[PDB]
């Protein structure tokens, strides 16, 4: 998640282990790039389509 | 007097206990006897002060019908409850003795607290008659009743060789029960006697296994 | 650990000197019967006297230490119930360095005494090299700012784990993680960061806070088998 | 709630852009001459006991 | 229990009887002197012994810094501030009472509400 | 007082390659010193420069 | 959810505090050992109990 | 316990101190060695009624001195449902004769026994000298090698409460309560004859005990009981006939032979196997 | 840790970890659950080596032992192990969980389920349950086989009461008669209205001639019968508790052709769990 979030806003993820970054703030950022907050997403079958 | 009361009653206990022992070996034992009372037993085996007597309490038995048709070589035993604590060599002496005298096949000795090693070394004295020691602390409960002992029963000369010949097996094939064994002290058994352990199975109910003293 | 360091030991004869001339009575005349309250003096586990006022010689000893007269490696521990002055000065001793916490009544609270001027240096010499006059971390050692702390000498301080929430004297947003004060106003040193307790191979770890502890074990051992550049030539 | 960002790149530039009375009785002290202290030497002696030694008495 | 110390050597004395008397003498095995003993108690074996419940209180007992803090009143100078500790016993039968030393007046009190 | 915890690392040393080259130093430094003087004796016994 | 947080952050505080209650009372000497434990033993007992039903 | 009692909870404690055992060190507080130059009045003000009150009820020529002292605790004796009296003719019958015991009643204030030692007719001159030393020689020994009661190598007894399935006098199971003892220490001859207890329903963890009690059936009953158990303990189930000829190789020779190389590795079977 | 007051005995000290692993873990909790997990890491490597030696001995104990061609378990020497491999001379493969419906119950649900009566009017069998109803009300001959089988049942809850004292009915046996009941009614589709032509005769001797045929030893003289005989004491139990005439004419409604089948399939059932001679 803070992954997706760092390559759309073209940052550097803070993973350090005690922070205050929550999953909640990641969120909030993911969904503002006009993604889903928790990083689902609507998928094809490449065999059907 | 708690001490005295207590004493009575592992005396009842264990008199009570070698009653199923003697009974159990195959001697006509009756069951009204082995049921015995506190009440008669302290008005049969006990005087005045209360105290009891171990010498009244020593009895004779004789095989029953049954066994004699299945052991055709058993004899009468003789069970005898010592008085003074120490068994010393006196002691001792007179009673075997006491059992040559009159012939009797078997021996059961009940001490107290212990024999000395120049009364039990005298134990292997008397052949073929055989002389068995046991101690009172030990008869007071019956290891038989406990659930987790199954059913010992003697095979006979013929029911070995029996065994022996439809297994086609040999003496040194089958599973072995020492001597010293609790059971095997209780049942007398002697060198080369195979016993039927009829126990409980939870696959089978019911299962039949043997084992030769060693 | 990151910030572990092992020492390499001095001479030891420096402090002794020292401490006969602050008041360390030779251990030839100790009477314990006319003196049942001096405190026993330790250097590299030997007894070399007593002292009839700790107070003064630990201050006075700390104070030598952080300034830079006597070596940041020596530990000097104090157990004030069982009244021992323990000093160590030998080599292979395990210490890391931590913030020194002092009341600076300024505020009338304790406090770090490094402050945001100090910080202000520390980056500005950083980045002057990519001229200002240097300014190092031994600067920080020598201005009494920092302190190295062993495991003997863990044993009698209290370290506050951040300076956020546990120094001030004393709504919450539900994500965050629940955090415990432990509303003690007698803090000696602060951690500089908690995440220096990993090594190098658990500092590459994202996360690690938030992984079951077998994991993380686990990445440290595969992380060196990983292919990469281990060097440019 | 926070920045889940190591901001950096530009914060290196951010922050080099922003760059007594008489009443006593004194007496005088010398030391002892050095004629005296040549082939002679002065000991301490001290009985380790609880009582009162005295070889002068005792 | 109190031991006694010899007066002319220094060594411990011993108890010793007067039948002469019926009495009780501290006599030297070494040097023969004799002093009457002030007590008759000479043996002394607590099975179960409270010493060293508040051993290591000292006069600067409250500058440790580990040491916790707690607002309970001093029953002998009405005093908030106490530094309070556990049993120092290391026998693990000792119940978790904590005794607490007032600031101001070096004053050791307990928790304890079921024997005190 | 509770029996001292053998766990405790305030009570255990790490040595680094400066201990344990000096150790090994001194043990050959010591032997290095036997056969000098051995020389010696053989030396002054046998009349050899 | 944000109401279940909420329930499991009391339900964790009221363990807590029950820990506490039990504790204050051992302090107080008033705590009687269960039958065939110390003192210290039956009160780590109590705390590790409650706590772990907490969790679940 | 007895199937008469297997739900009376009074009888639970009876049989289980019966059994448990107790020593005088675990009742006392403190022992102490006294200096009382005649046996006919006291120092501490305490005892200066007790022995007004024996005297007085009621040979005392030849008793020593010095006076042996025990401080007992009240709340170790009502833990224990225990009474001075029962205390007291213990330590008597310790040493037949050769020592005068006085014991407080419970309620005085503070439990107390009181001890001399009675010298014989014949006049020793050198006892004199450690004549304390004797006194603290047979405190010790009355500290350690005294048995109030119970059953040796039993360091506790606790009690608790299972449920057995039994037939109901309908004729269905239905499940009831028992009080059942659980000890520390196995002393299984011993406690097998104590009065109270079912006989027939005494079970040992080790199964070396049942062995050599009941009989080598016996054991390997036990024996079974034991590997399934520890099978069992972690929710794994194994047929019962695996587990049934490990048992029976261990038992198939009279004795419990051990799977190490001491075991079944010292019978003949070639030496190439 | 040298974080907290010494003697604190707070969860948070000793090591309660009060958050998730979704919200992190602080600095103090990280290294206590560091602590236990590295508890289990030890555990692990050294479980792993004692278990394996141990699992080498106990092989090494029983690699001799194997079946022979007399049902007996013997080692390398000869010596008898045991007379019939697991008390009873079946294979585990073959041994599926079964419930005894004799052991369990009450009184009157046992005489509800199992007893027939021709004379009275307490327990009578439904005239509707078999063509014969009509004519075997009042047969003495009849009602004395009955008899036979009820004495015989209760001899059974007897004697599984005095194996099993906890009263537990639910126990392993080599043949699961339950789905051969269900086999056969949904073989032969059972109407379970018309009643069947099977007779009570043929039901008791039926299931009676099944039992001598679920042989285990194949012995012909006194010692090794009496074996056989116990060998399936406790799996003839399950039989008749199964079927028994009420149950089959009642509960399982079976067909004369049903019936035969059943007995069939527990005979070959039975024959291909015993133990395969020669099994290590
Ligand atoms: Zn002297
Ligand atoms: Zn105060």
């Amino acid at each position: 998640l803070l992954s997706k979030v760092a390559a759309l806003s073209g940052n550097e993820g803070d993973a350090s282990p005690f922070t205050d970054i929550t999953v909640e703030g990641i969120s909030k950022l993911l969904r503002e790039h006009g993604y889903q907050s928790r990083g689902f997403e609507v998928m094809y079958n490449g065999h059907t389509g | 007097d708690q001490e005295n009361e207590r004493n009575i009653s592992r005396l009842w206990r264990a008199f009570r206990t070698v009653k199923e022992m003697v009974k159990d070996r195959g001697y006509f034992i009756t069951q009204e006897e082995v049921e015995l009372p506190l009440e008669d037993f302290k008005a049969k085996y006990c005087d005045s002060m209360g105290r009891p007597q171990r010498k009244m309490m020593s009895f004779q038995a004789n095989p029953t019908e049954e066994s004699i048709s299945k052991f055709p070589d058993m004899g009468s035993l003789w069970v005898e409850f010592c008085d003074e604590p120490s068994v010393g060599v006196k002691t001792m002496k007179t009673f075997v003795i006491h059992i040559q005298e009159k012939n009797f096949q078997t021996g059961i000795f009940v001490y107290q607290n212990n024999i000395t090693p120049s009364a039990m070394k005298l134990v292997p004295s008397i052949p073929p008659a055989t002389i068995e020691t046991f101690n009172e602390a030990a008869l007071v409960v019956n290891i038989t009743h406990h659930e987790l002992v199954p059913k010992h029963i003697r095979l006979s000369s013929d029911e070995k060789r029996e065994l022996l010949k439809r297994y086609r097996l040999k003496e040194s094939q089958l599973p072995r029960i020492q001597r010293a064994d609790p059971v095997a002290l209780y049942l007398g058994l002697k060198r080369g006697e195979v016993v039927k352990i009829i126990r409980k199975s939870e696959t089978s109910g019911r299962y039949a296994s043997y084992r030769i003293c060693m | 650990s990151l910030m572990s360091c092992i020492s390499v030991g001095t001479d030891p004869m420096p402090i002794i000197t020292f401490l006969s001339e602050w008041g360390m009575e030779p251990l030839e005349d100790y009477v314990p019967h006319q003196s049942p309250d001096a405190t026993r003096v330790f250097v590299n586990g030997v007894w070399h006297g007593v002292h009839r006022n700790p107070a003064r010689l630990m201050e006075t000893l700390r104070t030598l230490r952080r300034k830079g007269d006597i070596n940041p490696e020596v530990s000097m521990i104090r157990d004030i119930r069982e009244k021992e002055l323990k000093i160590f000065t030998d080599a292979g001793r395990v210490y890391r360095p931590l913030f020194i916490v002092e009341d600076d009544e300024s505020l009338g609270h304790k406090e770090l005494k490094v402050r945001k001027g100090h910080i202000a240096k520390l980056m500005a010499t950083e980045y002057q090299d990519i001229d200002v006059e240097e300014y190092t971390w031994s600067s920080l050692l020598n201005e009494g700012l920092v302190e190295y702390i062993d495991a003997e000498e863990e044993e009698s301080i209290l370290i506050a784990m951040q300076p956020e929430d546990l120094e001030p004297a004393e709504d919450v947003d539900p994500a965050k993680r629940i955090r415990v004060s432990h509303h003690a106003t007698t803090f000696t040193h602060c951690e500089i960061h908690p995440s220096m307790i990993l090594g190098v191979a658990a500092s590459i770890i994202p996360f690690p806070d938030h992984n079951q502890s077998p994991r993380n074990t686990y990445q440290s051992a595969m992380g060196k088998q990983a292919m990469g550049v281990f060097l440019t030539n | 709630n926070a920045s889940p960002f190591i901001k950096r790149d530009r914060m290196r530039r951010n922050f080099l852009r922003m760059r007594d009375p008489n009443e006593y009785n004194e007496f005088p002290l010398r030391a002892i001459p050095k004629e005296d202290l040549e082939n002679m030497r002065t000991h301490l002696l001290k009985f380790q006991s609880k009582k009162k030694i005295n070889p002068v008495t005792d | 229990t109190t031991f006694r110390f010899c007066r002319d050597c220094n060594n411990m004395l011993y108890p010793r009887e007067d039948k002469e008397n019926n009495r009780l003498l501290f006599e030297c095995r070494t040097c023969s002197y004799v002093e009457e003993a002030g007590s008759p108690l000479v043996y002394r074996h607590e099975l179960i012994t409270n010493i060293g419940e508040t051993a290591g209180v000292v006069q600067d007992i409250g500058s440790d810094p580990t040491l916790p803090r707690s607002d309970r009143e001093c029953p002998k100078c009405h005093s908030r501030e106490n530094v309070f500790f556990q049993s120092q016993q290391r026998r693990k039968d000792t119940s978790m009472v904590l005794f607490f030393v007032c600031l101001s007046c070096s004053h050791i009190f307990t928790s304890d509400q079921k024997n005190k | 007082k509770d029996q001292d915890d053998r766990d405790h690392f305030g009570k255990k040393r790490l040595d680094l390659a400066g201990p344990l080259l000096a150790q090994l130093f001194k043990t050959l430094f010591k032997k290095l010193t036997k056969d000098i003087f051995r020389y010696m004796q053989r030396t002054v016994e046998e009349a050899h420069d | 959810d944000g109401p279940t947080m909420r329930e499991i952050t009391e339900t964790i505080a009221e363990a807590k505090k029950k820990v506490l209650d039990v504790t204050k009372e051992a302090q107080a000497n008033l705590l009687t050992a269960k039958h065939g434990m110390t003192l210290r033993e039956s009160f780590e007992d109590n705390v590790v109990r409650f706590l772990n039903e907490a969790r679940d | 316990l007895e199937p008469g009692h297997a739900a009376d909870q009074e009888q639970a404690k009876l049989i289980r101190s019966a059994i448990e055992h107790t020593t005088l060190k675990s009742v006392t507080i403190a022992s102490e060695i006294y200096y009382d130059p005649d046996p006919r009045s006291t120092v501490i003000p305490e005892d200066e009624e007790i022995i007004q009150l024996h005297f007085s009820l009621l040979s005392f020529d030849q008793q020593s001195p010095w006076l042996l002292r025990l401080e007992l605790d009240r709340a170790a004796m009502n833990d224990k449902d225990l009474t001075m009296g029962q205390v007291g003719e213990r330590i008597k019958q310790t040493f037949k004769n050769d020592l005068f015991v006085i014991w407080s009643e419970d309620n005085d204030e503070k439990l107390i026994i009181r001890c001399r030692v009675v010298r014989p007719k014949s006049l020793d001159a050198e006892t004199e000298a450690e004549e304390d030393h004797m006194l603290k020689k047979i405190e010790n020994t009355m500290l350690e090698n005294i048995t109030l009661r119970g059953v040796e190598n039993i360091e506790r007894v606790v009690m608790m409460k299972y449920d057995r399935k039994v037939p109901s006098p309908t004729g269905e199971y239905v499940k009831e309560p028992e009080w059942v003892l659980e000890t520390d220490g196995v002393n299984l001859s011993e406690v097998m004859t104590v009065p109270g207890i079912d006989p027939t329903r005494i079970y040992t963890n080790s199964f070396i005990d049942i062995m050599e009690v009941l009989g080598i059936e016996a054991g390997r009953a036990a024996l079974y009981k034991e590997v399934y158990n520890v099978i069992a303990s972690d929710g794994s189930y194994v047929n019962y006939r695996h587990m049934a000829l490990l048992v029976d190789v261990m038992t198939t020779q009279g004795g419990l032979t051990s799977v190490t190389r001491h075991g079944f590795n010292r019978s003949n079977t070639g030496a190439l196997m | 840790l040298p974080h907290f007051s010494k003697d604190d005995y707070s969860p948070e000290s000793k090591g309660f970890v009060e958050n998730s692993y979704l919200r992190g873990l602080t600095p103090q909790e990280f290294f206590f659950h560091a602590m236990g997990g590295r508890e289990g890491l030890i555990d692990t490597a050294v479980k792993t080596a004692e278990t394996g030696y141990i699992q080498r001995r106990l092989v090494k104990a029983l690699e001799d032992i194997m079946v022979h061609y007399d049902n007996t378990t013997r080692n390398s020497l000869g010596n008898v192990i045991q007379f019939i491999y697991g008390e009873d001379g079946m294979d585990a493969a073959h041994i599926e969980k079964q419930s005894l419906d004799t052991i369990g119950g009450s009184d009157a649900a046992f005489e509800k389920r199992y007893r027939v009566d021709l004379l009275n009017t307490d327990h009578t069998l439904d005239p509707s349950l078999l063509e014969s109803g009509s004519e075997i009300l009042g047969d003495l001959k009849l009602q004395v086989l009955l008899d036979e089988e009820y004495k015989q049942l209760v001899k059974d809850r007897k004697f599984l009461r005095e194996v099993f004292v906890d009263g537990e009915a639910n126990w392993p046996l080599p043949v699961n008669i339950r789905r051969i009941i269900q086999n056969a009614q949904q073989t032969f589709h059972i109407d379970h209205t018309k009643p069947s032509d099977l007779t009570i005769k043929d039901i008791v001797l039926g299931v009676k001639d099944l039992q001598e045929n679920l042989l285990v030893l194949r012995g012909k003289n006194e010692i090794i019968q009496n074996a056989q005989r116990d060998a399936v004491t406790l799996f003839c139990c399950l039989l008749r508790s199964r079927l028994a005439t009420r149950r089959v004419l009642q509960e399982y409604r079976l067909t004369k052709q049903a019936f035969d089948w059943v007995l069939s399939n527990i005979e070959a059932q039975f024959l291909r769990s015993v133990v395969h001679p020669g099994e290590m």
